[PDB]
């Protein structure tokens, strides 16, 4: 999987600080259950600044839901494709519009809301 | 022109104010007599926002200097920058206060007012455009929580369309150096929240760790702790007063960053803050600056802003850079703590650029925050009054000089609903 | 023999004044006092003595600006009463400088015109340079179109609106200011122009390595466009192009008259070598994401009318052979009904270097101006932050003890509801 | 005219550029500064002012090799876009070269050629410069021939591989990164050059009585050979040969296109003396195993169309008389089905010197460019070195944990395993 | 770009980083204030490998000092090449945790272990592009075997996808200068074969012997131990800061080295070493220095080489020498040590060559091996501890600092299985 790139980008870019500590800790055992899933993904309002609200997972072409958000993804909802970097805590735009083993961080679009 | 007249008030603001002005007579080049010594022409021409000029070429500063026992002014008027003030200007009682909040409203407040407003009056007429009043005071003692708190309360009633900024110096969470403080500050609150614009409430043991952990010094005088609060007291008019890329002034700092009418208590902060061996392993650069200010070990305020959201922002800065840089830097820490900042105001980034450093520096940042971090520091407040009103102690000096039961019972549930608006309209994010 | 005079309200106005009047000093040999070492009578109304002044009216609220005008370069060029002070800024508060203090001084500056606009019989247009971001840049044009097309009406106005930037932001109250000045100034402006802060910020630091830029550079990026819309009016051309007619060729409706303007060359001294600066090259660069002005992709619209103000030694086959490859691509994508939208200018004349500038000293430029689709997603951006600032009602009371109603602003919305889907109406194709 | 560009994918890539494009300066007179004091319009797109900037594309992923040609004697040759750095290799790591560091900034490399492909109309074909062991090198480039045989398909394509050596090597992984990139590069390429790294050692040693070459005088060697490719597009002979009519003497069938150079007179410059170098005398000299670069007995298979290339001073009746002794000599046997699988291109430059080089000033050269069956035991050797590092799953974990499935590496084998088939398929003799 | 990060620990690590910063700052003509004194711009390239710039052109090492008491820190500071340093850097405790592995990682080292991750947090940020972390410990003592590992139990939780070589000075096999240090190394161990990709293990017996045999010195002391032990540290990454012919990093170093996700323990080589006047006897040539390495008297781990077989082998070279060579005598090493290399791995000699020498030499091997020649320095760590386990001495240190016994029934069990793993997968041959 790619679980260590999830859980360290939930407390220090999206869910971070003393402020949504209810909120993180809800989360954890949440997908606790899961993540023997082999590849899960974050969503962010904006690249302006992340933010957090939903988080999802990947199970072997479906994206299912997980815990607000929309239920399944498609190529056309979500504008950019990203990957967490992790020396700079910032947000790596990948060009695959497409899906891939790596992608984490997507930002959906307003014409889809 | 906009002109600012300088109420002073209180023990604490008088020892401010005495450290303010050695602050403002340095950037414009006065000497303790009056005269000019600066070397660039740009001072001159605003030194009539804070200085009428007399004969002689000489300067004054436009600054009321009040008090009720003659202690603090005999120390000023002795100490150095002391002959520089006008002689008329010192008002102050014989009776004294001595903290007490009821002597300082009702019992000596209320009768040497009029020897205050109408030297306010003689100032307000010096002004060609009167822009707004700083006070600096305390909510800790009793003059500068007494007596400022009726001035606001009569100045507001005769100049009603004027900003009003205070400075109250905040009682620290762990130590308490007074035994009355949560009697003296929250028959304050009361009193500003409906009558000052803005509030740059300051504490003092977060001021402490900075002169301990960032300063690196071993015995932090008043004259050290003073010394870094004035650097942030002209840190803010300093964009009215100079050229700057992008203009700044008290009321740009004030519509920007109030959003209700209630919710205006700031908590400032400053960087660079070097040491006096470890100035030379830091790179003076504007991303270095910017990462200094939004941790928490340089807040002013002995709060945790990590504990509650940011709502407005303000990033007054100082100095000759690049605009790219800011704006680049205003953005990476807005990604970093974008899970600190709200929701429902979108861009809370406010920005404001000079021209002219501070006097030997090359570039600083004077930082303005306002966030729900303050919740707290009330909570700390109004628990401290919920257990001495239970028992009803230190209440018979209160109620011998002209004051009812019911008013105490008035403010509490005052702040309490204060507390809240930290609560109710913070997490409605629709 | 034609005439048009500049207006500068706030300060993005006047410091972009401060960098345009210094170079149309530069491009023909006026000195900074005035005078000089016939074609230039059309900015420069000068005295029978030996000085040229130039039409300008420099506006002010706050004396700041002003004073680095009256003490700067350029003090002995100007008209010392065309420089307009006032006494405290409308302060990022609208109704401060429509209602309370603007309303003080509106006499001074309508009479200063009134003066200027009798000085010539061509009287041609308006230069209005504003903001949209503080409280005068979009609270005293409001006010002073309503009256100039009261006094005038029939002319020909021209706004270089600096646009609020969707990542880069100087100001809380930003989109409360923006859409109260599109109440007012839709219905009474001509072409208001779109130049953004954030895409600027991308063209210095790629297409120049310039990594550490200033507002003096990035307001010679927006004196070269300006100088070169009113290029015409100062240089003979093969094929001049005149500010009446930029109202009849890019507006297509009363509603839709917001072009997003697009510079080329761009590059460095350094890499003026290296290549060949072709005229079929040079038009590509400006139908790239990489050259816009405004922070929208613009391969998602359609553009609906273009222009292209060519000027230098420009051979005009070479443009019908440029424009000829263009219309057959695939990504570049117009609209169905418009049969083909272009719009060429050629002028005679060189842009010239700013001594101490960015730009490197080119024999050939375009100024392209594109009223396209694509920006109602830069109007869907300013209806989002009104719906999220507004349910919560933040920011109101500073503007309803002001002198004005609070319930105006659920009707300023539909002003922008209307217009978003305008967009949306233009966008799509008229079948059968 | 003709218009060739250059990609030098790789650190070997580029360092073979750099000594290529030290010759073709030399070549025509051009300065280091692109400077000179019609026919080198071949690689050489101009500016209007006098300077003649090549038409190459340098990319790499990591920043150091770059640096030395941003710092080295050719600084103020290229434009500065070209040269395409990155921020972290691929490090001899296959899917660190495919999937995460080529996918960033392959739109850079792309859209950098695609304003490269509209300078000229005669668009003749890619010289992709790259080796196998690298990561960036066998790695980078299948995705780049994945990209331009989709946007431009119907051109011609060359690659020049450094070959990985039967017995040196400098890798542990070198086995890993050819069979996966034979996967991709065999269905989009159309002539890959190999040239062995060992093989040039035992020239540089014995021919030149050099006993310690390096680097930059092993790249010597296949700069020559490049520039006796292109030398019919450069200039003018009797005979030329173009860069489509190598793909079809030397493709018989569409799997097999794997050529080998040869080069003669590789001597030194004491024995520049001794002998005559008639064109009869170094034709034997390309036939002998102790001119193969590759480390391959080419008495052990057949050859089935070989490729001259002459130039200088030739006569053409010799050629005729040289190649009329070949066919009926014993030990040189082609294959059945071909007649006569010659090609021949007579060319009037010869060779220039290079000072500081190896070689001595000779006036005739010579790049048999073979398509031979011996190297099938040469694709036999990598089929061995796989097995032995599969049995055990040896460095798996490094691919499978870059985006890469491990079922796919008992897929890429079983196209080793026909195409080792194919050269046993043709190398025997159709009876009846 | 490609920033390195060098944390150092415990007494040992401090005290080798003391010397390996001496080393750094006279390749790159650094003076001990911290400005620039080279000769060649090539120092200046890549500068940015170690170096935060300050002020001034002044630099600042990239290194984060860790310890439990201030006894090496106060060293080390009033040492040479001590100012250079950051005093923001220099984190450490005050109980010290004396040999005790359960107290550096439990006790003493979790308590204080976010006092270093800020700085750590705070130095990844001034990257331009992170590439890897390299610490300096060892096995034996208790702060670099406590304290470290539980650094790598944390950065691997924060920086995954990057790569994390230690340098671990293993226990000598005769002669131990710890009593219990088979606990200190058995429960280290098991913290570094999940989390670190490539980890340079030293012995000291072995290192006592070249500066006895082939330096021809009387007196080692610390200071030419180490010595020799930092121009190996500094023979790794001076591929990836030197413009050479066939580049090397850190990557390349880790992708070709190790085969199983386990098998990544090296054991380093340096050549050539004169004598002090036995130097004008050998030729200085390719073929001379080569011969020098794959011998069993120059490699710094005490273990015979000619026991076990080589995996994998790879030879970084510097200074400027003829490609030939290399090719050469690397394939003739190959033809008569043709039965000590292993099988199923052909061509398993991986080489690369720097330009620059080290400064005053004309050429140099840095040799990076990797064996199964170390699972009898395994086998002999876990044979110790199985007698001092049966009897269970010196376990009441553990049992009272937070420790389970069951603990010690995990690391058993784990080392055994990895001698397993040179003994399963050493002779598997098709
Ligand atoms: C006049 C002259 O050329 O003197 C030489 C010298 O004579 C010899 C004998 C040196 C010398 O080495 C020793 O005496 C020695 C003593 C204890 C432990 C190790 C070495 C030398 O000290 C060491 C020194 O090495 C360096 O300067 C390298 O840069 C080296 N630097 C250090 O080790 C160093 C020493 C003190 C302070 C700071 C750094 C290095 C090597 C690898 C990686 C980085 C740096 C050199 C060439 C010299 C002297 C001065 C005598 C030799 O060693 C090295 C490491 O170069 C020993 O065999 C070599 C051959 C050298 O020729
Ligand atoms: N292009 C450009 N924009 C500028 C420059 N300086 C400031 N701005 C913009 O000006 C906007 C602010 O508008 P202002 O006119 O200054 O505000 P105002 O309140 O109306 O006027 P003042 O308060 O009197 O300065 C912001 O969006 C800035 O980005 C400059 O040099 N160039
Ligand atoms: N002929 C020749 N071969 C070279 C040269 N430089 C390197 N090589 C060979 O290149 C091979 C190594 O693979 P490379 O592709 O160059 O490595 P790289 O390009 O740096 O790729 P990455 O480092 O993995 O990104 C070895 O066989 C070297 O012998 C050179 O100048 N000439
Ligand atoms: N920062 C600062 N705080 C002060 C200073 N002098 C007094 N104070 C604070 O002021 C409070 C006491 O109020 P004080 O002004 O002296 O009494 P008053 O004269 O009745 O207003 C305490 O919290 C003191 O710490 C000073 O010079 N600097
Ligand atoms: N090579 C080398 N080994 C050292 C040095 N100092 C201590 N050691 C070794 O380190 C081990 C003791 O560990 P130590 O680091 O001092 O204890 P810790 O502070 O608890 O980590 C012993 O094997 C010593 O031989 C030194 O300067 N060089
Ligand atoms: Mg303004
Ligand atoms: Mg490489």
């Amino acid at each position: 999987t790619n679980k260590l790139l999830i859980k360290n980008a939930l407390i220090h870019l999206t869910l971070a600080g003393e402020v949504n500590k209810k909120e993180r800790e809800d989360v954890f055992e949440a997908m606790k259950e899961y993540e023997d899933t082999n590849q899960m993904i974050i969503l962010v309002r904006e690249v302006n600044v992340p933010a957090f609200r939903a988080l999802y997972v990947v199970v072997t072409i479906l994206v299912k839901k997980i815990i607000k958000g929309p239920k399944f993804l498609t190529e056309d909802v979500v504008d950019v494709f990203c990957r967490y970097d992790s020396g700079g805590k910032k947000l790596s735009k990948l060009s695959s519009r497409t899906f891939g083993v790596t992608t984490d961080v997507v930002v959906l679009k307003s014409a889809a809301i | 022109m906009r002109e600012i007249v300088h109420i002073q008030a209180g023990q604490c603001g008088n020892q401010i104010g005495a450290k303010f002005w050695e602050v403002i007579s340095d950037e414009h080049g006065i000497d303790p007599t009056g005269t000019y010594h600066g070397d660039s022409d740009l001072q001159l021409d605003r030194i009539s926002v804070y200085y009428n000029e007399a004969t002689g070429g000489k300067y004054v500063p436009r600054a009321i200097l009040v008090d009720l026992e003659p202690g603090t002014m005999d120390s000023v008027r002795s100490g150095p920058f002391g002959q520089i003030f006008r002689p008329d200007n010192f008002v102050f009682g014989q009776s004294g206060a001595g903290n007490n909040w009821a002597k300082g409203h009702y019992t000596e407040g209320a009768e040497l007012v009029d020897s205050v407003l109408d030297v306010v009056r003689k100032e307000a007429e010096s002004c060609d455009c009167l822009q707004g009043f700083q006070l600096t005071h305390s909510l800790g003692g009793g003059t500068g929580s007494g007596m400022g708190t009726l001035l606001i309360s009569k100045i507001r009633e005769e100049y009603p369309d004027r900003i009003m900024n205070t400075f109250s110096v905040v009682p620290s969470p762990k130590v308490s150096d007074t035994v009355v403080e949560p009697y003296n500050a929250t028959l304050s609150v009361h009193q500003l929240v409906e009558n000052t614009d803005e509030t740059y409430c300051i504490d003092n043991e977060a001021l402490y760790d900075i002169c301990f952990r960032t300063l690196k010094l071993t015995t932090p005088t008043y004259g050290d702790l003073n010394h870094l609060v004035s650097a942030t007291m002209s840190g803010v008019t300093t964009c009215l007063r100079f050229p700057g890329q992008l203009n700044a002034d008290l009321r740009k700092l004030a519509v920007n960053m109030v959003p209700f009418p209630r919710l205006h208590f700031f908590m400032p902060g400053f960087a660079p803050l070097t040491s006096r061996g470890s100035q030379q392993y830091r790179a003076l650069t504007v991303p270095e600056l910017t990462q200094q200010v939004f941790d928490a070990k340089n807040m002013m305020a002995a709060c945790d802003p990590r504990h509650g959201r940011y709502l407005t922002v303000a990033a007054v800065f100082r100095g000759r850079m690049s605009m790219k840089e800011v704006d680049e830097q205003m953005l990476n820490v807005q990604n970093k703590n974008s899970s600190y900042f709200v929701e429902w105001i979108p861009n809370n980034v406010k920005t404001a650029v000079c021209d002219i450093p501070p006097r030997g520096l090359k570039m600083a940042v004077t930082f303005i925050g306002n966030s729900t971090a303050i919740q707290e520091l009330f909570k700390r407040i109004s628990e401290q009054f919920t257990a001495m009103f239970r028992r009803k102690a230190f209440l018979h000096w209160y109620t011998g000089e002209g004051m009812d039961e019911m008013e105490f019972t008035e403010a509490e549930s005052n702040m309490n609903d204060l507390v809240s608006e930290y609560q109710q309209y913070q997490d409605a994010t629709a | 023999m034609r005439e048009c005079i500049s207006i500068h309200v706030g300060q993005a106005g006047v410091q972009i004044g401060n960098a345009c009047w210094e170079l149309y000093c530069l491009e023909h040999g006026i000195q900074p006092d005035g005078q000089m070492p016939d074609s230039f009578n059309t900015f420069f109304s000068e005295t029978g003595a030996g000085k040229h002044v130039p039409r300008a009216v420099f506006v002010d609220l706050e004396p700041t600006v002003i004073d680095e005008v009256r003490t700067g370069t350029y003090r002995q060029l100007f008209h010392p009463e065309q420089l307009i002070t006032g006494k405290e800024d409308a302060a990022n508060n609208y109704a401060r400088g429509h209602y309370t203090i603007g309303k003080e001084i509106i006499d001074l500056v309508l009479d200063r015109i009134r003066k200027l606009a009798d000085q010539c019989t061509g009287l041609q247009g308006f230069l209005v340079f504003h903001s949209f971001g503080g409280g005068t840049g979009s609270g005293f044009t409001s006010l002073l179109m309503e009256r100039l097309s009261v006094d005038y009406g029939k002319k020909s106005k021209l706004e270089f609106s600096i646009y609020p930037a969707p990542q880069v932001s100087t100001a809380v109250v930003e989109p409360y200011n923006s859409i109260l000045t599109t109440h007012t100034t839709l219905e009474h402006s001509d072409c208001a122009f779109m130049v953004d802060n954030e895409a600027i910020y991308d063209i210095c630091r790629r297409n120049l390595d310039i990594e550490r830029p200033t507002y003096t550079n990035l307001n010679r990026l927006i004196s070269q466009i300006v100088s070169s819309i009113t290029a015409s009016l100062r240089f003979d051309g093969a094929l001049n192009v005149d500010l009446t007619e930029f109202q009849t060729n890019l507006v297509p409706y009363p509603r839709i008259h917001f072009p997003l303007a697009t510079y080329a060359p761009v590059i460095s001294a350094e890499k003026a070598y290296h290549e060949q600066l072709s005229v079929a090259e040079i038009t590509n660069a400006c139908f790239e994401p990489a050259n816009q002005m405004v922070k929208c992709d613009p391969r998602h619209g359609k553009y609906m009318a273009c222009c292209l103000l060519y000027r230098g030694d420009v051979v005009p086959k070479d443009v019908n052979a440029a424009i000829a490859t263009i219309k057959t691509k695939r990504s570049i994508q117009f609209v169905d009904w418009c049969p083909t939208g272009f719009k060429v200018g050629i002028n005679y004349q060189p842009p010239t270097v700013v001594p101490g500038g960015d730009l490197a000293k080119v024999q050939r430029a375009v100024c392209m101006l594109s009223n396209t689709t694509a920006i109602a997603e830069a109007w869907a951006r300013l209806d989002h932050k009104f719906d999220l600032m507004y349910a919560k009602r933040a920011f109101v009371h500073w503007y309803v003890g002001e002198g004005m109603e609070e319930g105006e602003f659920s009707e300023a919305r539909e002003d922008m509801a209307a217009l978003e889907k305008d967009y949306e109406e233009v966008g799509v194709d008229s079948v059968e």
